[PDB]
């Protein structure tokens, strides 16, 4: 224990400068303590990564950040005590994420990269684009300020940017006073919710918030009949002869915000307007209805609705959030009378995924076990994180005072005197604020392991081999990718044989003598899970008082049915054309659109312009921008006198050269047409002479299949002087160069395998698949869809951001876009909490006396394909362009904010929720643009100020 | 708990603190307000604290509220809406109402600026004009103010803290039951209610109902707190009771006579007289057990239940209990010792009758 | 202890601003000075204040180059304190305030022993727990606080010559007997009662002032558990009304207890609230004065009702064993009552009719003994002759059983 | 009903003279004499007025004397000696009154003096000698004179104020330097001061005590009262303080019975409270005198 006192030297690449000439015994990598000998402040441990004798004697230089963290004054005394790396080993380390999507495999790589390292508090750990942060270091159950991480330290990951779901049970107890003189709703909203929001603000979290209000209502009706046939689709019968209907109201959906205190007023307003909304009063054409009790409510179906919406995390995947959270707030104490099979189903869905459910009861803590299920017997649920929110004399009671119902053998009696939820351990009154502010991910490792002989009585034994070795990925990164691929499916390792466990399924992945062996064990008798058909009424977020009947199937996925043997082949082929992505695998997918940058009109609207119909309804300049963008995507007379002039190195055309796999003197089959109609008479003549030139067999296309005709556009061509591989490595887009008032009439997708490891930042190959529109036009959006399984999401996000910047330079927009914005909850792209908005288009003012509705001059045959053009003529005035998605017509705004559908009288309106703040720009407007567009569009569609007829009359003239 | 007036005041920037509204009008005279003015509109350190001040035979309750923001005159707004009662009113249950009301007012001002401008200020007078009657006559008030806020007030009386229930006590019903919705009980109260009869001690209840003893004791304590059940000593044919002076009151209070004669009366018999009851409550002796009286007053016990007789005497304090005090630390009754040991009192009799080391005492 | 005040504060106002002058032992020194210093319109009457869960009781004075207009001696208490405690403490505060005002009027005691502490606060500001022994006044307040917490009798001496005697009945009668019960029982006393004190007579005469009433000492000298008040009034040569007044005064301060005298045939038993702990702190004094006898072995004798002198110099020593344990409240005294609810005896009928307003169950046999002189045998035979009209009851006396911790 | 008889200043009727004329004019008619001749009445006493059984309107008509008739006797010149006790048993608070019974005694004395000389049923000179005694010295002489002209009272009260102010601080000092008999002795001093006032007419001794004082024994009390009635002097007790409730200062219980029993003897009056302001309580306790 040397006590060589020193003098501090401040420094501003390892953040520690020392001289071996001053510490000859200290080698590279050794720990170097730095603390003032006479300071009560905690010491500071670090690493001596590098050696440089030029550092001053009796002086060790460190960075400013670590010095400010450890509270070390400049020029002060210090110590240089060196301890062995076996005493300061930490016991538990915690890292948190922020505004980043990280798969479990990436977390595994980050953790195994951090091993055997010195880490202090609030350090910035970065690795291959992943950016974590230490926030709590524990040694022997004591919080420390710094420590060392060994091959046995506990690492925990949490998130500040999860996806949260909040449910509030509005049962009858919401309207009851508690023992302190306050309503239960006031306790829930003015209490718990405000505290949670304040904690989120304090901890700097950026979750995505969805808020739903739900209840259940019974009716006094004999045999249906009374219900108007229009709402009869959402009536269910209890097994006691009762007519009840479930209700759901959405307050906010998929919303990100910097403050949440402004939402409580909205929830209060909904509380006031509630009893009429759920048909307890003014039940016109309805029987008399009654609210339900919390124990008789629909608690177990809100959980399964959340499980449904969370089971589709792979669809429309974005790069900003990580983590899932579902919260149920109830006025009761934690007793419910639920169905017997739904409980087993929701337990199975709980044990399948890794999204733990949270319950926050608000009644007084009872004198028994909590929570309680009264089957239609009792059962204690051990998989619910429950809590009791105690609001901010003595002797608080613990029993609910029931309301008032309005109006011989004398020696034996003495002798015979001295002759479940019982353990109600009343201690859980705490509220786990830490689990509500930074949700913890599913642990990467587990300790449980069954008996070495009990597997024969429960599971079979499947086995398959793989030889990855037979620039190429070595047969050691493939094994790591094998281990990773299980992780994003929800697997955990048990604590180079690697065991893995998920539910009842077991995997073993091993490597030996350059060969990867996989062995699967699946249960012999997997419990069946019959789907539950569920019906409910839903009020969408944009709506005000409108309910829509919906139906949903509760099902449990068959984990043993996952085709784990095809995905391994896909990985082992490094994106070969032999194997592709099939829908059975839940491969991650996203969809982007490239749009014209109509900046002027959007800026005018954003500045305060009233009507948005100002979008109307230079070509080669935009063509140049598009060809430049596509180039960025790829990372790059008569007879023969014209050809000879083209071959001139300064007169004819450019020469695309200096590219791997690209033949010299190659040229783009589009710019040559532009120069030809310039130096040398018409576009048709240009393409015809180009086709003749190809027929002359001196200039062809680089693919080599000269049989194909000349295609004008972004196509590669060589001069002078196999097919699938070229089509799978380069982009190639063609160029396809009033209606409702007239006498007459009154491929498409290509695939490319991309390498993601641009600006190399990792030791392994990453690849994805890209499906893009086969042809481009200035009146239709350009669709590009990414499908990926094995990609570091940060690298892909960096590449996509590069694309976004390049397209911004070219006068376009590249925006992520929802996939199924008009699907019902039952379909794959549907959303149980989303329903389309309807806009009525009244054809009544347009109609004139005489002819009934319209199109009287036109033949009745052209009526089902001509009104469609009339509607699109109105749509084009609002910036909506056609979207030929990969059926019903779809239109998307140039801002990329709003969708539009023609049902087959009116429109279907929906929002694009995948446009976040980061993607926003000048062209896309502010965060309140779609809402202000709804108002103008709806008002124009009802012919406000006779704006509609002003359009019909003004367009009728062109017919004449 | 009557409310004489409800008054609203605030920090007027020009004339300083003064009253602004009263219901009824001019109930609080200015020369009275200008004295309690220090405790009504207070220094910032006193905000969000209940203040009860007695002056001029009146009792003023309030809770000053200060909201600090730049938009106001002096970067803060001061207001208080308080109650007036008589000097001797038991206003211990009127504090939560005032606190919640102040919370409602500050929420209204923070959300809709309800108190700042003079347009919504005039709406206060009908609000208090409703509050006074809704609270005095009913003690409950549900009053909507706007599209997001509705005032819900319910007054709760603060009953005294309950005693502790020991393992050997016997609970007896005093509200007669069958007057409440069993569905509205704590679901563990429903477990034990069919076992309370007036003859079962807490340990026996826990044994029969398979409920944790600590939980059963807490439940019985809660029932005591609400006043639904009472506790009496164990009943056995070897107890000894000494009459209490209050026995005389039995003959000098007609209501007590009626209640006693009704309760003590055997079911299925003519109502017992008072001459056969005042004798039973004076013929007991510290040397006569409940067994000698079976033959000592045979004619008298022909319309009464002996168990019910003794029970009723116990609850109304017409009878005291005599036990035996000898693990024999001294502070243990015979019944408690028997219950912990698990043997009968007669079994304990042939365990200290002939083993002289520690003697028997009656207290 | 609910009755124990949390703290004692002395505050005062005037033309120098509110100034907290003392506090023994969550509020600022400016907050308390601002709130507890009222204005002249509120002077001379009770002052009650409540904040959150803390109560303040006081009594301003109006205090009539002076620079002081009024002061206040406030006591802090828990929110759930009993109102009788509030009234008692207000009375104590007024008693302190009036003598302080008189001292101010005579020799300006206040604004001479108030600026020294004022300046000393600045000297210790380079203050109420380091300036206590620098000036007597805060010492008296601390003594009062300590006495209230422990003793229950405050014997204060201000200016070394003005006495202040105060008692707190809540902490005195803790055999926790309410003061109202004692007060009610003390207005219904009879000449056939006896006075008795625990302490020795020599140790009882040293507490009294230097100018007591001579009847006070006279009563103490000739008081015994055998005599009654009537046989005491003649011996001390005092009127019966004065004897009753003196007995009430002595009982009030806990220095006297009223019991029926020790006749040979007094019948006792153990008090229901007895404490035979076999290790009780009081059992360490019974052996410390009487070694040869064990308390759990002597108290066992009075299990059944037994006579006072039937072998319950051994007898001459046993009597002390019934005085020390009767000044302690271990036992009670039983009594025989009668209520109405032979004809061939006009002489007996006339006497029975004469003594007919007593048969309500509220008059004891010995009351009849004392009032209408009639031997025990005659009364007992009169009661035994009737066996169908009168009811015989054996229970304690509800007037004197209050002292042995037994409320009615 | 009641007959009022006035003294003469020149002479002094003995104790038996009143009984002698009560017996002599028994069953004899009497008359209320005219106003202007009462000063010329050469007889020893004067018959001011007589009333049949308030002021039962007595016209100037004769009335027959009866053995049951009540005869009250007044006088023309009176003397009184005023004694105070300032024992350390009078240095406590008076909770009901609000004051301390050191100023309240002065208030009672001032009120008694003021309400004793303001003013004649059916139709004047006072001497006062005041001294104050204490248990810790003997007595201080405060008046050896005091004709007491009625329109001088304020100056007199102000003057006797300082003689008690200077007294107060002496006792305070003597008890400050003390930490860090009785009534039987007082009454003696009452008689001694009496033989310094002019000539004849009944004398009075007004003592204002708190009741703490008590008589030592019975024989000494008999000796005191024998000498008290020897000189035919009326002694009165003006009680100071409130009720004798339990919560009083310890050690302080008034001896109301002793002073009442002394007041009934020697034809004295016991006053419970000094009331706020002819035939009044003030003018009947002292100036009046009866024998039956």
């Amino acid at each position: 224990r040397t006590t060589k006192v020193y003098k501090l030297v401040i420094h501003k690449d390892d953040e520690l400068v020392v001289n071996p000439k001053v510490f000859p015994h200290i080698k590279l990598g050794d720990i170097v303590e730095i603390a003032h000998p006479n300071d009560e402040y905690s010491p500071l441990l670090l690493q001596v990564k590098s050696l440089k004798e030029d550092l001053q004697k009796e002086t060790i230089s460190v960075d400013q950040t670590v010095t400010q963290v450890f509270r070390l004054r400049p020029y002060q005394d210090v110590y240089v005590n060196v301890v062995d790396p076996k005493d300061v080993t930490l016991d538990l380390v915690e890292l948190t994420f922020k505004d980043q999507y990280i798969g479990r495999g990436d977390m595994w790589r980050l953790k195994k990269s951090l091993v055997s390292t010195c880490a202090y508090i609030t350090q910035k750990v970065e690795f291959a684009g992943i950016r974590a942060q230490a926030g709590e270091l524990w040694v022997k159950n004591e919080k420390v300020m710094c420590g060392y991480i060994s091959e046995d330290t506990r690492v925990v990951f949490r998130s500040t940017s999860a996806m949260v779901y909040i449910f509030i049970q509005m049962s009858c107890e919401m309207w009851d006073f508690d023992i302190y003189g306050d309503l239960y709703f006031e306790k829930a909203v003015n209490g718990f919710l405000a505290d949670l929001f304040t904690k989120w603000k304090e901890k700097n979290c950026s979750h995505e918030v969805t808020v739903v209000l739900f209840s259940r209502t019974f009716y006094d009706a004999k045999s249906v009949d009374e219900f108007p046939e229009i709402n009869r689709a959402s009536i269910r019968q209890d097994h006691k002869g009762r007519f009840y209907e479930d209700f759901y109201k959405v307050v906010v959906q998929n919303e990100r915000r910097e403050e949440w205190t402004s939402l409580l007023v909205t929830i209060k307003k909904l509380f006031i307007q509630y009893p009429v909304l759920v048909r307890l009063e003014q039940a016109e054409g309805f029987p008399q209805g009654d609210n339900s009790t919390s124990a008789q409510g629909n608690y177990l179906e809100a959980i399964n609705l959340s499980f449904n919406v969370f089971d589709k995390h792979y669809i429309n995947r974005n790069f900003d959030r990580t983590g899932q959270m579902s919260v149920v707030i109830t006025p009761g104490v934690g007793v419910f009378e639920v169905d017997r099979l739904l409980m087993i189903l929701t337990k199975q869905r709980m044990i399948d995924n890794g999204i733990g459910v949270d319950l926050v009861c608000m009644g007084e803590q009872p004198l028994h076990a909590v929570p309680l299920f009264k089957l239609h017997d009792y059962n204690i649920p051990h998989w619910i994180n429950h809590s009791f929110y105690t609001s901010k004399n003595s002797f608080t009671p613990r029993i609910k005072l029931a309301g008032k119902k309005p109006a011989v053998d004398y020696d034996a009696y003495d002798a015979q005197v001295f002759r479940p939820v019982v353990p109600g351990f009343c201690c859980t009154v705490g509220v786990d604020w830490k689990s509500l502010t930074t949700p913890a991910c599913l642990p990467l490792t587990t300790d449980y392991f069954p008996d070495r002989q009990g597997l024969q009585n429960d599971y079979t034994e499947g086995c398959y081999d793989l030889l990855p070795e037979a620039v190429q990925m070595t047969a050691q990164q493939v094994f790591e990718e094998f281990i990773c691929q299980r992780l994003m499916q929800g697997y955990q390792i048990i604590v180079d044989q690697y065991w893995l466990s998920m539910g009842r399924t077991f995997h073993k992945v091993t490597l030996k003598d350059k060969m990867i062996t996989v062995t699967r064990y699946l249960p012999k008798y997997p419990y069946e899970s019959a789907q539950i058909h569920y019906t409910y009424s839903l009020c969408p977020s944009h709506s005000d008082s409108e309910f829509v009947s919906c139906w949903v199937e509760f099902s449990h996925e068959r984990l043993e049915e996952y085709k784990w043997n095809y995905l391994d082949q896909y990985i082992c082929s490094a994106g070969s054309e032999d194997f592709s992505l099939i829908e059975s695998l839940k491969f991650w997918r996203t969809r982007f659109l490239l749009l014209p940058a109509c900046v002027t009109a959007t800026k005018r609207i954003t500045e305060g312009e009233a009507h948005c119909d100002i979008y109307g309804d230079d070509e080669w300049q935009l063509l140049d921008g598009f060809v430049r963008f596509v180039e960025g995507l790829n990372r790059i007379s008569t007879l023969t006198e014209i050809l000879e002039a083209m071959k001139h190195p300064s007169t004819g055309v450019q020469l695309l050269s200096e590219q791997k796999g690209l033949s010299p003197y190659c040229f783009i089959s589009a710019e040559v047409v532009h120069w030809l109609v310039n130096h040398v008479q018409t576009q048709a003549m240009a393409i015809d002479i180009m086709q003749k030139m190809l027929e002359e067999q001196l200039i062809t296309h680089a693919s080599g299949e000269a049989w194909r005709t000349f295609i004008y556009g972004f196509y590669f061509y060589k001069i002078v002087t196999d097919f699938a591989s070229f089509q799978r490595k380069w982009f190639e887009v063609a160029f396809v160069a009033p209606a409702f008032l007239l006498p007459w009439l009154p491929p498409e997708q290509r695939t490319v395998t991309l390498d993601v490891d641009v600006n190399n930042r990792t030791d392994r190959l990453e690849w994805c698949s890209c499906y893009y529109h086969g042809n481009f036009s200035l009146n239709a959006a350009f669709e590009i869809k990414l499908h990926w399984m094995a990609v570091t999401a940060a690298v892909l996000f960096e590449m996509v951001q590069g694309w976004h910047r390049k397209a911004t330079s070219c006068g376009f927009l590249l925006v992520p876009v929802l996939e199924g914005p008009f699907a019902l909850p039952s379909y794959l792209y549907g959303d149980p909490l989303r329903a389309q908005l309807f806009i009525p288009l009244n054809i009544s003012c347009l109609l004139k006396e005489g002819s009934e509705h319209l199109f009287d001059s036109f033949e009745p045959e052209t009526y089902w394909d001509r009104m469609h053009l009339f509607q699109e003529a109105i749509a084009h005035r609002f910036g909506f362009v056609q979207d030929k998605y990969s059926n019903k017509p779809q239109y998307i705004h140039v801002t990329g904010t709003v969708f539009l559908q023609l049902p087959y009288v009116g429109y279907n309106w929906a929002y694009n929720t995948m446009l976040t703040k980061t993607w926003r720009s000048s062209a896309t407007g502010d965060e309140k643009f779609a809402d202000r567009l709804l108002k103008d569009f709806t008002d124009f569609c009802i012919n406000r100020d006779n704006r509609l007829v002003t359009f019909w009359t003004s367009c009728l003239e062109k017919m004449h | 708990c009557r409310i004489e007036c409800i008054f609203f005041s605030e920090f007027h920037p020009t004339l300083g603190p003064k009253i602004t509204y009263q219901v009824p009008e001019d109930f609080i005279s200015r020369e009275l307000f200008d004295t309690v003015q220090v405790y009504i509109i207070t220094k910032p350190e006193l905000q969000n604290k209940l203040i009860t001040v007695t002056a001029m035979e009146k009792k003023l309750i309030g809770c000053p509220v200060c909201i600090e923001h730049k938009k106001y005159s002096r970067n803060a707004l001061l207001f208080n809406l308080g109650f007036v009662c008589d000097a001797q009113a038991k206003t211990c249950a009127l504090e939560p109402i005032v606190k919640k009301l102040a919370g409602y007012l500050t929420t209204l001002e923070l959300e809709s600026s309800f108190v700042s401008m003079e347009e919504s200020k005039q709406k206060l007078v009908p609000i208090m004009t409703i509050l006074l009657e809704e609270l005095n006559a009913s003690g409950r008030c549900t009053l909507p103010i706007d599209e997001s806020n509705t005032i819900h007030l319910k007054v709760i009386e603060q009953r005294p803290d309950p005693p502790v229930a020991q393992e050997y006590d016997v609970p007896v019903f005093t509200k007669d039951k069958e007057d409440f919705f069993n569905s509205q009980w704590d679901l563990t109260t429903q477990q034990i209610l069919p076992y309370i009869d007036g003859f079962r001690h807490i340990q026996k209840i826990s044994a029969e109902a398979d409920v944790e003893l600590n939980l059963v004791r807490i439940a019985i304590q809660n029932l005591l707190y609400y006043g639904v059940v009472t506790l009496v000593s164990i009943l056995q044919y070897s107890n000894v009771y000494c009459p209490t002076p209050k026995v005389q009151d039995l003959v000098d209070d007609k209501s007590l006579q009626e209640a006693c004669l009704s309760y003590v009366t055997k079911q299925g018999h003519k109502r017992a007289s008072l001459r056969d009851v005042f004798q039973l409550y004076c013929s007991l002796s510290p040397g006569t057990t409940v067994r000698d009286l079976i033959g000592r007053h045979p004619q008298q016990l022909q319309h009464v239940d002996e168990r019910k007789l003794i029970q009723f005497g116990l609850m109304k304090n017409l009878i005291r209990r005599l036990q035996k005090y000898p693990l024999y630390t001294g502070c243990h009754s015979y019944d408690e010792i028997c219950c912990k040991t698990g043997m009968s009192y007669h079994e304990l009799d042939e365990r200290l009758e002939n083993d002289p080391n520690i003697i028997i005492c009656w207290k | 202890d609910n009755t124990s005040p949390i703290s004692v504060i002395l505050v005062s106002s005037g033309s120098r601003g509110n100034k907290l002058l003392f506090r023994y032992p969550r509020f600022s020194d400016v907050i308390l000075a601002t709130i507890l210093a009222t204005k002249s319109e509120m002077c001379g009457q009770k002052f009650e204040l409540k904040i959150d869960n803390v109560r303040f009781v006081g009594h301003p004075t109006l205090l009539q180059a002076p620079t002081m207009i009024l002061f206040n001696v406030v006591f802090a208490l828990r929110a759930n304190a009993d109102p009788s405690v509030i009234n008692c403490l207000h009375n104590l505060s007024r008693r302190i305030a009036t003598v302080l005002q008189h001292e101010e009027r005579r020799c300006q005691y206040l604004t001479r022993e108030a600026k020294l502490i004022l300046a000393l606060q600045d000297e210790v500001s380079a203050p109420f727990h380091h300036i206590l022994p620098k000036c007597k006044l805060a010492r008296d307040l601390k003594e009062a606080y300590d006495s209230l917490c422990t003793s229950g009798v405050v014997r204060l001496h201000i200016n070394s010559w003005l006495e202040v005697s105060f008692c707190l009945p809540h902490k005195i009668h803790y055999a926790l007997i309410p003061p109202e019960a004692i007060e009610r029982s003390l207005k219904a006393i009879r000449p056939y009662h006896a006075l008795l004190l625990l302490s020795d007579e020599k140790s009882l005469l040293g507490e009294l002032p230097i100018d007591c009433s001579p009847a006070l000492v006279r009563v103490i000298k000739t008081t015994s558990a055998v005599k009654n008040l009537q046989q005491l009034a003649q011996d001390a040569d005092l009127a019966l009304l004065q004897v009753f007044q003196l007995a009430a005064h002595l009982v009030y301060w806990g220095k006297a207890i009223i019991i029926y005298p020790l006749c040979e045939n007094n019948v006792y038993m153990l008090s229901p609230n007895a404490s035979v702990c076999l290790y009780s702190p009081l059992a360490e004094q019974f052996s410390h004065q009487f070694p040869s006898h064990d308390l759990p072995s002597v108290l066992a004798k009075f299990s059944l009702p037994v006579s006072l002198s039937e072998f319950r110099v051994q007898e001459t020593q046993l009597i002390q064993m019934v005085v020390w344990m009767l000044q302690r409240r271990l036992l009670i005294q039983l009594h025989t009552y009668v209520c109405l609810m032979a004809a061939q005896n006009p002489e007996d009928l006339r006497m029975f009719a004469r003594l007919l307003h007593y048969f309500r169950g509220r008059h004891h046999l010995e009351e009849i003994m004392y009032n209408e002189n009639t031997r025990r045998s005659q009364l007992l035979m009169l009661f035994d002759k009737f066996r169908s009209v009168l009811v015989v009851t054996t229970h304690e006396d509800p007037v004197i059983a209050v002292f042995q911790a037994l409320l009615p | 009903g009641q007959v009022f008889l006035l003294m003469k200043k020149d002479y002094r009727i003995s104790r038996n003279v009143r009984l002698a004329w009560f017996l002599s004019h028994l069953h004899q008619t009497v008359q209320a004499t005219p106003q202007e001749m009462l000063l010329q009445s050469e007889q020893e006493l004067e018959v001011l007025s007589v009333l049949p059984p308030p002021d039962e309107p007595v016209v100037p008509r004769p009335f027959l004397l009866v053995p049951s008739t009540r005869v009250t006797f007044l006088a023309w010149q009176y003397r009184f000696v005023i004694e105070l006790d300032l024992s350390p048993s009078t240095g406590i608070v008076d909770d009901s009154t609000g004051e301390i019974l050191f100023d309240e005694v002065f208030h009672a004395l001032s009120r008694c003096l003021g309400g004793l000389l303001r003013p004649v049923p059916g139709s004047p000179e006072i001497y006062v000698t005041i001294q104050a005694y204490s248990s810790i010295q003997s007595h201080q002489v405060l008046v050896q004179g005091c004709l007491l002209d009625p329109s001088q009272r304020e100056v007199f009260l102000q003057q006797i104020y300082e003689q008690l102010c200077l007294f107060e601080d002496k006792v305070a000092t003597m008890l400050q330097q003390q930490y860090d008999l009785g009534l039987v002795s007082m009454i003696r001093q009452g008689i001694l001061a009496l033989q310094l006032l002019p000539s004849n007419s009944s004398a009075g001794i007004i003592v204002i005590t708190d009741g703490v004082t008590s008589v030592p024994d019975v024989a000494v009390c008999e000796t005191l009262l024998n000498q008290l009635r020897s000189g035919t002097v009326a002694c009165s007790f003006v009680q100071v303080g409130g009720v004798y409730s339990y919560d009083c200062s310890f050690g302080h219980v008034p001896n109301v019975e002793l002073m009442k029993f002394i007041a009934m003897a020697t034809f004295g009056s016991y006053l419970s409270t000094c009331p706020e302001p002819g035939l009044t309580v003030y003018h009947r306790a002292f100036l009046l005198y009866s024998f039956l």
